[PDB]
């Protein structure tokens, strides 16, 4: 079976900086998007499940744990119950001028656990192949690059593949996460039909995707920079602690202050 | 009682079931028959325990088959089990009770017993019995009187009419004891044997030994162990242990010259105080106590030469302390069973690889020597490597087109010599031995007919063997097989079977048999048992082949040969088809030599 | 080596 | 299976059969491995597009999968060329469905199917029912030709009975559209309700007929709403099998009984235990029934003891082959009707006649070294009127 989670980058600075555009491509429409992409994952298989997580300068916060319509329920169950939280979270929210940028980081270790999680409570005679549809709408933070690796690499070693879904910026820090663990990097550029492209190239699975022609990988530009400037460099002078990058050859490296011997 | 609409009789009535079923692995039917189960936790004490009441039938690897009957429960009484003892266990291992007619039967046979005891002194054979009644009782008719010679009441009895008042008995509910009190025994003086730390006891041995020792008085009773087991050594134990005169009686010279090696190897007691009662040679029986003789030269019927004469009557005027008897399975015969009677003995032990026959005279056994002390597991044996495991195969040939012909359309008994010897088979056994050649497996060609037997040994130019063959001839062909590598293959005829000491053989190919004989089938198999230096259980190194022809009588005679192998848990395999006999050359591939061979046998008459 | 022959480990019925 | 049911059908019935509820989500599931993301696909799609892109977006390896899948979806007519966009009722019934628009239950399905298999077997305890016993009847697993006497069991239906549960209740079912269709029921609505089951006069006498099989049970004196049982949507073995042909069975039910007595001799029946015995007799009988061994060793390897489960092969060599062997003993002898031919003046007119039995199909076995051949009766005529032809 499979275990999608969509990692939803629900960041109300920029997703309102669309509403005040009055673009055509809104919030609203993206959350139909991320729900038609998770009703077609269930709908694949009954094996198969789906979570959903959404991100929030603060925190962030999973929406996702008869027929009225001649509808299917478990379907209806999951469409009430997104819309309601997603309301509620983005109705509900303080401010904090300081802190804006939108994370990330956190919500993917949520995910990974709740991966985790769920492959522990399985049973063992299903394998299960889980899969985080990362949607990103902002711009990344620099300080969240550490933590962010952190969760890349313990996805490498769990064997969950990130497929990231970054749209109006490029953020290569996503795309070298979803490098790593081999997962696809599309970067959509006719938000409008946001939806296609998850129906064709993030909705097959890791069984299928070999056996399928999928848009090529983009160039991981793999840069290094000293601590000092954070401009690009080719060759690095790390320490045996710090295991730091730095711009030249020095007495003694500032975030170390080991004693050094000259040689 | 019951029958239900099926075969199966209906029980849902008769007794209950116990809420721990599951816990409690044992069966119990009202008929006896007693189903275990070899998968439980509890396996080894409840084998132990069935074994101990009860005489095995089936034991294949899942669930084993047990039935007890009165001897079996003597037995028990014997090595000292009460109706108590025994029952109160049988309940708590049953998982669903004990039905009244069982728990009767068993009351009753565990009372009848030791009431009468048959104890022999200065050569009177004596009915002692502490109960007086019992007897006053059992001089209800005359065949007592007439058969009797003309507290602690005993009367003398005739020596001639012993087995027929043992038998008498046995359907009058009150067996006789057979005890040997050797331990408490001044008539006769102990003998000078001793057991030498080198021969070493399996574990299977001493329980078959402690069985048969279950007090301090020895049990005369028949022990079951497969020939390559070592039964010669249980033998030599039992009389090392009983250290009384003994008198081993073999079935032929071989017997007679393995059992005094046995005796020499196994046991201290010096070579001159061994003497072979054989008219071939002899070593002044009278001299010494510890005797080998043959059943054919006690109990031969005619003119007694003047030596054997003196010989025999110094037998029959001495008492002996233990009488071992091997292949007991020839002792209901009426020449061997009259010797019996000739020769007194305070227990008669048995021992034999083979307890199977047709005629319904095996049930004879249980009181002209006593009941089946011990019974080795063949399965448990095979899994502990002692004794080589075996792939038991069927090799089915079809029947030449011509011979099944002449095969059918003749109603007489020509087909015995005709289905025996059909180009089918030929080639089979060709392409099988040529197979073991190059595999450096050494071969015992197996068949009743001698004139098959020639036939195909002159064919394939290799050394049959057979009755009227020269003694040196035999040891020679015997020899080479077992030392000359350039011979790997040795054509013995039913001579093989009776009684022999051969090297290990890797396989063991029968191209004809005997009969529906299982005595034949198990003794013949037994060849192969050997255990080798290094082998291993899984490795089925050991293989057997029945080559049988299709559509004939050799096939309901080898499913009715089988029994007693499949019984014992020996899965026998069938083969249809053999691969690469297609391309391996072989004779009688032209339909000419075929109709040269069918015409020699139709010549045969 | 000292491998079983086929005809022993594997069933030679046409089945 | 589904795939073959649904597959003979015809475009009319199929595009009806779509209902909005529930076919188009059981049909998609039914796709085994693609064709699903390619329904997703085009799901939303309002012009269809050309075929060669189709053909060209599977890579080179494992191509054989979209060529059976789009054949597969072509029988279904899911799409049409149109020259590949969907169907319109089916895209628009889709996007309804996709966003748009019990332990005594098991037990009492489970005692139902037990009572009606006793039944099919000659049980004198069964429920009585004369709609289940016509309907069995006329489903070709039973004939009674006489009102008066209990229906006997044709050969059909001793294979039909030691068969596994789940591919005999599908079998049955079949053969329930089958002659629904005959007796006149609509195959649609019926066939729509088992779709919905996995999520008017004909739909209550079909959930009176699903009821009798034990499918479902309203619980409530026969109301509107019902609870399917787990067999409506679509365990540990007990026999131990010895070297020596006895077989211990720990069974109660006596259907399980009986089963085994259809090619076994039974010897004793112990509360929670039966020992039988699978002889020549028995084997050879249940054969002539019209079993053959494959169905025997089947049955045996899933009423498996766990005991023997660590062995392998489960199921003894010794065994599985005599029983093999007692089945091809008994068709030994192979029996065809046919006629044959002699005389013949020239090999030239008899290799023509030879070709022209082969190219009909009438030959059934030919003789060249003897100049003969043998052909069925139903060829006999052609034959004939070919050689008056001259
Ligand atoms: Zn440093």
């Amino acid at each position: 079976l499979n275990l999608l989670v969509i990692v939803v980058d629900a960041n109300p600075i920029w997703w309102g900086k669309q509403a005040l555009k009055e673009s055509q491509f809104t919030l609203s429409k993206c959350i139909d998007a991320v729900m038609v992409l998770g009703n077609s994952h269930l709908f694949m298989n009954r094996s198969n499940k789906l979570a959903v997580i959404a991100s929030h300068i603060q925190e962030s916060r999973f929406l996702y744990p008869g027929s009225k319509d001649g509808k299917y329920e478990l379907l209806t169950s999951a469409n009430e119950v997104i819309v309601e939280e997603i309301k509620d979270l983005m109705t509900k929210s303080d401010i904090k001028g300081q802190h804006t940028e939108t994370l990330l980081a956190g919500s993917l270790a949520k995910a990974l656990c709740y991966i985790h999680r769920m492959n522990k409570e399985v049973k063992d005679n299903q394998e299960m192949k889980s899969r985080i549809l990362v949607i990103k709408a902002a711009e990344d933070s620099a300080l969240q690059y550490m933590n962010f690796m952190n969760v890349i690499f313990a996805a490498q070693k769990q064997n969950i593949l990130i497929d990231a879904c970054v749209l109006d910026s490029d953020s290569g820090l996503l795309q070298q996460a979803c490098d790593i663990t081999g997962g696809l990097y599309l970067k959509v550029p006719q938000m409008p039909s946001l939806l296609q492209y998850l129906l064709w190239v993030f909705l097959p699975d890791q069984d299928q995707r070999s056996q399928l022609i999928l848009p090529p990988p983009v160039h991981v530009d793999y840069r290094a920079a000293c601590f000092c400037h954070r401009n690009l460099i080719e060759i690095g002078y790390v320490c045996s602690v710090c295991l730091s990058i730095f711009c030249n050859f020095s007495p003694i490296c500032t975030t170390c202050e080991t004693a050094f011997k000259i040689s | 009682t019951k029958v239900d609409e099926y075969g199966a009789k209906d029980y849902r009535l008769q007794m209950p079931l116990k809420d721990d079923h599951t816990s409690r692995p044992l069966w119990v039917a009202p008929d006896g028959h007693i189903f275990l189960e070899a998968f439980s936790p509890v396996y080894k004490y409840a084998q132990d325990f069935l074994v101990a009441i009860a005489e095995p039938v089936c034991r294949p690897t899942h669930v084993h088959e047990y039935k007890l009957t009165a001897y079996s429960l003597y037995a028990a009484v014997s090595v000292g089990l009460q109706t108590s003892d025994i029952t109160e266990y049988l309940r708590k291992l049953s998982k669903t009770g004990v039905p009244d007619g069982i728990m009767q039967f068993i009351k009753l046979c565990t009372v009848s017993y030791g009431k009468v005891k048959l104890v022999l002194k200065h050569n009177r054979y004596f009915v002692e019995s502490c109960h007086p009644d019992v007897i006053q009782h059992l001089l209800q008719d005359p065949v007592i009187r007439e058969c009797r010679l003309r507290q602690t009441v005993s009367f003398e009895v005739k020596q001639e009419m012993i087995e027929e008042l043992q038998k008498r008995c046995i359907h009058l509910e009150y067996p006789l004891l057979a005890e040997y009190d050797f331990r408490n025994d001044s008539v006769n003086p102990d003998i000078n044997i001793d057991l030498k730390p080198t021969a070493v006891l399996r574990p299977y041995q001493e329980k078959s030994l402690r069985k048969m020792f279950g007090n301090g008085r020895a049990r005369s009773g028949v022990i079951v162990l497969p020939c390559g087991a070592g039964k010669s050594l249980v033998g030599v134990t039992a009389a090392c242990t009983v250290r009384k005169r003994c008198l081993v009686l073999g079935n032929s010279a071989v017997s007679v010259e393995q059992w005094k090696a046995q005796f020499k190897m196994w046991s201290t007691i010096d070579d001159s105080q061994i003497c072979r009662f054989t008219s071939d040679a002899k070593d002044k029986p009278i001299g010494c106590s510890v005797a080998i003789s043959t059943y054919s030269m006690l109990g031969h019927t005619t003119k007694r030469s003047w030596e054997a004469e003196r010989v025999m009557e110094w037998l029959k005027t001495q008492e002996w302390g233990l009488m071992i008897l091997d292949e007991v399975h020839t002792i209901p015969a009426k020449m061997f069973r009259r010797v019996l009677t000739i020769v007194q003995a305070h227990c008669k032990l048995g021992l034999t690889a083979t307890l199977v026959r047709e005629d319904d005279k095996i049930v004879d056994l249980n009181f002209l020597i006593g009941p089946k002390l011990y019974e080795a597991n063949w399965m448990e044996l095979q899994n502990n490597g002692y004794i080589a495991k075996v792939q038991c195969a069927e090799v089915w040939c079809p029947m030449s087109p011509e011979f099944y012909r002449e095969y059918v359309a003749i109603k007489t008994k020509k087909r015995i010599l005709l289905y025996t010897m059909n180009p089918n088979k030929f080639r089979a056994c060709q392409f099988l031995i040529k197979f073991h050649e190059r595999r450096n497996d050494k071969i015992i060609v197996f068949a009743d007919n001698v004139f098959a037997l020639k036939e195909y040994a002159i064919r394939l130019n290799k050394p049959y063997i057979y009755g009227p063959t020269s003694q040196g001839e035999r040891m020679q062909i015997l020899q080479n097989f077992k030392h000359n590598p350039k011979i790997n293959t040795i054509f013995i005829s039913k001579v093989g079977d009776t009684s022999f000491d051969l090297p290990e053989a890797n396989v063991l190919i029968q191209i004809s048999s005997h009969g529906g004989s299982r005595r034949q089938e198990a003794q013949r198999l037994g060849r192969v048992l050997r255990a080798k230096k290094g082998m291993v259980a899984e490795e089925y190194n050991a293989f057997f082949y029945s080559l049988v022809s299709q559509d004939t009588q050799e096939m309901a005679y080898s499913t009715k040969r089988q029994r007693f192998l499949v019984d014992q848990g020996y899965s026998f395999k069938v083969i249809t088809k053999l691969a690469g006999m297609e391309e391996e050359d072989l004779a009688f591939s032209t339909k000419e030599e075929q109709q040269q061979l069918l015409q020699k046998v139709l010549a045969a008459t | 080596a000292k491998e079983r022959p086929i005809w022993l480990r594997e069933s030679t019925v046409q089945g | 299976n589904l795939q073959e049911f649904l597959g003979g059908l015809s475009p009319g019935v199929l595009d009806r059969l779509y209902g909005h509820p529930a076919t188009c989500l059981a049909v998609f599931r039914e796709l085994p491995s693609l064709a699903k993301n390619w329904v997703m696909r085009m799901l939303f799609l309002e012009q269809p597009l050309p075929q060669a892109a189709v053909a060209l977006w599977v890579k080179k390896e494992f191509s054989k999968a979209q060529e059976e899948s789009t054949g597969l979806l072509s029988g279904l007519r899911i799409w049409h060329t149109q020259l590949l966009i969907l169907n319109p009722i089916f895209r628009q019934n889709l996007r309804i469905a996709l966003l748009g628009g019990v332990p005594s239950l098991d037990k009492y399905a489970e005692e139902r199917w037990e009572v009606v298999l006793h039944f099919m077997v000659g049980s004198p305890s069964a429920a009585v029912s004369q709609d289940l016993a016509q309907l069995l009847s006329q489903a070709g697993l039973m004939k009674s030709t006489e009102p008066g006497e209990p229906p006997c069991i044709t050969s059909a239906g001793f294979q039909f009975l030691l068969l596994d549960t789940p591919a005999q209740l599908w079998y049955f079912m079949l053969q329930y559209l089958q002659t629904a269709q005959s007796r006149g029921m609509d195959l649609v609505e019926i066939l729509s309700f088992l779709f919905q089951l996995s999520f008017s006069d004909s739909l209550l006498n079909f959930l009176q007929h699903l009821r009798e099989f034990g499918l479902v049970f309203q619980r409530k004196r026969k109301s509107r709403r019902y609870y399917p049982t787990r067999l409506a949507i679509n365990q540990p073995g007990f026999i131990v099998v010895e070297t020596n042909y006895r077989l211990y069975a720990y069974t109660e039910s006596e259907l399980q009984i009986a089963l085994i007595a259809l090619f076994s001799e039974m010897l004793y029946r112990f509360p929670n235990m039966v020992v039988a015995q699978v002889t020549r007799e028995s084997v050879q009988q249940a054969i002539a029934s019209g079993i053959t061994a494959q169905q025997i060793i089947h049955f045996l390897r899933t009423r498996a003891h766990p005991v023997m489960l660590k062995q392998t092969p489960v199921l003894p060599p010794t065994i599985t082959d005599q029983i093999r062997l007692w089945e091809l003993e008994r068709d030994r002898l192979r029996f065809t009707e046919g006629v044959l031919y002699n005389q013949f003046l020239s090999q030239v007119d008899f290799e023509l006649l030879l070709a022209h039995a082969r190219e009909l199909g009438v030959l059934v076995f030919e003789n060249s070294a003897k100049r003969l051949m043998v052909v069925t009766p139903a060829g006999h005529s052609d034959v004939k009127r070919f050689w008056k032809r001259q």
